[PDB]
Order: C-alpha cells, then structure tokens, then sequence
C-alpha cells in the first residue's frame, strides 16, 4: 500500500546546471542598514556564507532602483 | 513607499570583501530609474560606480533594474522593454571600455510572466538580447501577508511553478533560442515572506521542489531571496543562526552534481511524492565517479518505502534525511540530520554532515511530511563519469 516503484532515466544528462546553481541574494535595502559593515563583517555570517561556496551573491532587489552612489560620501 | 538613497564607497568595500571572503561572486545592480529627459538611461551615476570598481581590481558581474515591470506602480515611470533593452546595449558598452572588458551582463530581472511581462521580456530580449549573457527573471508562489502553512504542503501550489518556467522558456525560444535562463530573486512568499513558515522546516518542500523542477527543466542558476536580511525567507537569521533551508541548502550543495538526470513514480501519482535525480556531485570527496543522488519529498500523511529500479536494486545507498528537532513540528527552526540536530561547531566550522548506510537492497524510508537525500554508491553510470 505505501511500497513505490521509482523509474529512472540515467542514458544522458538531461541538463547541465552551473557549479553555481544553488545562489543566493542580498536585498539592495540592506545597505541602508546602519549596521550594514558590521552585518557583512561578521565572521559566522561569513563561515555560513563560504558553505555555499560555489555560487553568485548578487546584490538588488527593489531598492535597487533607488540607490545613488556618492563618492563622496564616508 | 520608496525613496532614493545614497550609497558609499564603503558600502561597495563591505559588500565586495564579503563575497570575496565568502568564494562568492558577486552580481550589482545598477539604477535604471536614472533616466534623461527622452527616458533614456542615464548611466552617469553607473560610469562613476564602474571606474571606482575598476579602480579598486573588482571583478564584478553587472544587471540593470529590478522588475521593470513594476516602474510604474514603484516610480510612476514606465520603460517599455524595447527602450530597456537600449539602455542595456548602453550599459554593455561601457563595460566592453572597462578594466573588465569581459565583465557579464544579466537581465532584465522581471517578475513571473504574466501577460504584461511576458511582453515586456519579449521585447526585451528582441532589443538587447544581444548584450546580455544570462535571462534573469524572479518566482514566488505566495503573497508572504495570506499564505497559509496549508499552501506550503501543497502539492497544487507547488505544480504552478511549472507552468511559469514554461511560459518564460516559450518567451524566449521565439526571441533568442538557446541563451541561458537564470532566476534571479526567487522565494516562497513575497512581502518579506510569510511570517513563521518561510523561516521554518515547512519552507523546505517549496525551496527543495523549485531546485528539482528548475533543474530539471532547464533552468541553469536559482538565486534564493535571501541569504541574509529582514525578510522571513532568510537563510541565516539575525542572530546570525541558520535556519532550515540553509542546512538543506548546504546538504544540497554538497551531494547533488551538475548532470541533471530524471526520476519518476510509477503507477503515475506525480503529485505528493516529488522525486528528482542528479548525478553525484564530484566534488564530494566521500563519493566517486558515477554514484547517483536522489533527492525525494513526501507531502503524504503516512511514511512511503521507495523502490530503486534494476541495475541499481542492491547498491549501498548512504540516506540524508531531514526532519524538524520539536517541539513544533513543520514550524520548527530547528532541524536534524539523520537524528542528529544540524548546529555550528563553533563560529568557524559547520558540522560533518552525517551520512545513515542503508542495508543494500532495502526501500528508502521516507516518513510522512519529510524530504530526503539518498547517495547510491558505486552506481557505475557512464552519464555520471
Ligand atoms: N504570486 N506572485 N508573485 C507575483 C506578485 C507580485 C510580486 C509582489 C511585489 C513585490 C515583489 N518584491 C519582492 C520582494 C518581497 O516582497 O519580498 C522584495 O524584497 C524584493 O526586493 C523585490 O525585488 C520583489
Ligand atoms: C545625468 O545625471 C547627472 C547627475 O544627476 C546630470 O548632471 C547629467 O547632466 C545627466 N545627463 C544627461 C545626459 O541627462
Ligand atoms: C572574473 O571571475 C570569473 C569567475 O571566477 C572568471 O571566470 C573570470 O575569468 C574573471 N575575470 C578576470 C579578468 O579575472
Ligand atoms: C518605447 O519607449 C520609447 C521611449 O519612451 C519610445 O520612444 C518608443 O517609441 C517606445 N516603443 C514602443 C513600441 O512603444
Ligand atoms: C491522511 O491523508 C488522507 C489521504 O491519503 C486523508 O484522507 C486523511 O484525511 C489524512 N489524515 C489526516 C490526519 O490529515
Ligand atoms: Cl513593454
Ligand atoms: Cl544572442
Ligand atoms: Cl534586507
């Protein structure tokens, strides 16, 4: 009754993803964050981060839209 | 609601040093709400961003705009995707004049295709599909604010899925055949997420089920919204603590390969028990050339015993299984491994990641409500090798 048979297809793969398939993002609004060197310095955050090693971090989200860089700007 | 914002060249360092520290790399944003008085793109403001960069030697990837389908309702501003796909042939322009003359180009970073945008990526892709190396467009299946923890089980929510990834591959088979697709920005719920469900064990099935289905059709990059930040479908707390789908996300990450393969049940129910096959990734020192990874998902009720078909009936098969440390079930942030709780040794070292062999020739135990890695050794597929 709960016994099933799986089929599978092993001849060719059907796809080849990236090493970095498995990604991941930060929101654009999280550099408006006070905190935000302290956030992104943290070594545990970073340990976390290297886990996921190989992959693409990328930066955006809606905020991306309204972010100016000023060089100026300490 | 939004509002223009400045940001620093400290900013940039934070945010480059944490992926260069990580072995990530990184992709940037610019502003394509910056416009002149014809609505053009103003990349003024980007030619300052890009030397900066090229001053500091920072390989970075590049994309422009966030679902510029949304310009209107977010800045009363709207760019057809013919106009967006220019101000990409602008963009990659400037970085062919760059210190990263090769530097990749993404985009454009719409939302699921609806009828606006799909004509919007149409459009798009007609104009600037040129410039760009990847098609980036972003999922969720949920508004974060309504979803209900019987959504997040629910096998008629999670087929949906399905339908988008073939809308966008039908957008652009008719525009730019064989460019690569790439999500961009995808979660179970937006609205920062469903409160106590996309930060707990019940968000898994949605996060393994999205990696299957994309894998398996033909999907080649998943960008999980977000690793870290405000928002409920966090992978890290901010306490800094991992949740559920980062530990699977690691298991993930560790065990399944880049050769995408397929699984399926016979008797044809395809819908509470969700299967999918990969090579083994290579990388994993435990495993050799030619090993299988399983991965399985049971949104039954009741435990199902799987069967694994001839030549591969006998082989030892190495289980990671995933289920919540209690006491609160599928709304646990909290997982365990096999019956061991996943937790950091310390700030510097995550777990081992411990395998339970399985006696050879016995069906794979996946209890009710789970998901499950199952690695068979010594598989010997020629596909694999
Ligand atoms: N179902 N469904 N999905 C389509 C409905 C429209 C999507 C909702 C509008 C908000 C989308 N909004 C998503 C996200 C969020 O709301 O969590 C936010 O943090 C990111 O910065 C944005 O790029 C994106
Ligand atoms: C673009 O923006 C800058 C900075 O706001 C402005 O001074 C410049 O004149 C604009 N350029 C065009 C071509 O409209
Ligand atoms: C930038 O990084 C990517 C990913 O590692 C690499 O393939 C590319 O060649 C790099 N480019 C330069 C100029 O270093
Ligand atoms: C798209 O927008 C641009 C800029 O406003 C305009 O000049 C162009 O004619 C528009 N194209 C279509 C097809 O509406
Ligand atoms: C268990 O699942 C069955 C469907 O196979 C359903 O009819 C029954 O109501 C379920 N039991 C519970 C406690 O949800
Ligand atoms: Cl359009
Ligand atoms: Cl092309
Ligand atoms: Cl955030």
């Amino acid at each position: 009754q709960d016994v099933v048979d799986l089929d599978f297809f092993t001849q060719e793969p059907l796809h080849l993803v990236s090493p970095s398939f498995l990604s991941v993002t930060i929101d654009a609004n999280l550099a408006t964050d006070p905190r935000f060197l302290i956030l992104l310095g943290s070594p545990k955050l970073r340990t976390l981060a290297r886990g996921l090693s190989p992959a693409y971090l990328r930066f955006g989200g809606t905020k991306t839209d309204f972010l100016i860089f000023d060089p100026k700007k300490e | 609601k939004f509002k223009n914002s400045t940001y620093s060249r400290s900013s940039v360092d934070v945010l480059y040093t944490f992926a260069n520290c990580s072995g990530l790399d990184l992709i940037f944003g610019l502003n394509a709400l910056l416009r002149t008085a014809d609505l053009q793109w103003n990349s003024s403001n980007a030619q300052l961003l890009l030397d900066y960069c090229s001053s500091k030697g920072y390989n970075i990837s590049w994309e422009l705009g966030n679902e510029p389908n949304s310009f209107l309702k977010k800045a009363d501003i709207f760019i057809n995707g013919s106009q967006l796909g220019e101000d990409f042939i602008q963009l990659h322009k400037l970085l062919r004049k760059s210190t990263f003359k090769n530097a990749k180009l993404y985009g454009p970073d719409v939302g699921q295709p609806r009828r606006k945008t799909a004509k919007m990526l149409k459009s798009f892709l007609k104009a600037g599909g040129e410039v760009i190396d990847s098609v980036t467009w972003h999922h969720y299946y949920l508004n974060g604010r309504t979803a209900t923890r019987e959504d997040f089980l629910n096998p008629d929510v999670l087929d949906i899925f399905i339908s988008s990834v073939q809308k966008v591959f039908q957008v652009v088979e008719s525009t730019r055949p064989g460019k690569k697709v790439w999500l961009g920005q995808t979660s179970s719920a937006y609205g920062g997420g469903a409160p106590l469900l996309s930060d707990t064990f019940a968000a898994g099935f949605m996060w393994l089920d999205k990696l299957g289905l994309s894998a398996r059709m033909g999907i080649e990059v998943v960008m999980r919204q977000v690793f870290f930040g405000a928002g409920n479908y966090h992978l890290v707390d901010e306490n800094f603590d991992p949740l559920p789908d980062y530990w699977l996300s690691l298991l993930f990450k560790k065990l399944v390969g880049t050769k995408v393969l397929m699984a399926s049940v016979q008797g044809s129910k395809r819908r509470k028990l969700r299967v999918y096959l990969h090579c083994t990734n290579t990388d994993n020192p435990r495993y050799k050339e030619g090993d299988l990874t399983l991965y399985a998902i049971n949104l039954h009720n009741v435990t199902k015993y799987l069967r694994l078909p001839y030549p591969f009936s006998n082989k030892q098969v190495d289980k990671y299984l995933l289920r919540p440390l209690g006491p609160h079930g599928l709304l646990s942030k909290s997982v365990q491994l096999n019956g061991l709780t996943l937790k950091m040794v310390d700030d510097q070292t995550l777990p081992p990641l411990m395998e339970k062999p399985l006696r050879p020739g016995s069906s794979l135990g996946l209890p009710a409500f789970s998901y499950s890695f199952f690695v068979i050794r010594n598989a010997k597929v020629a596909a694999c090798i």
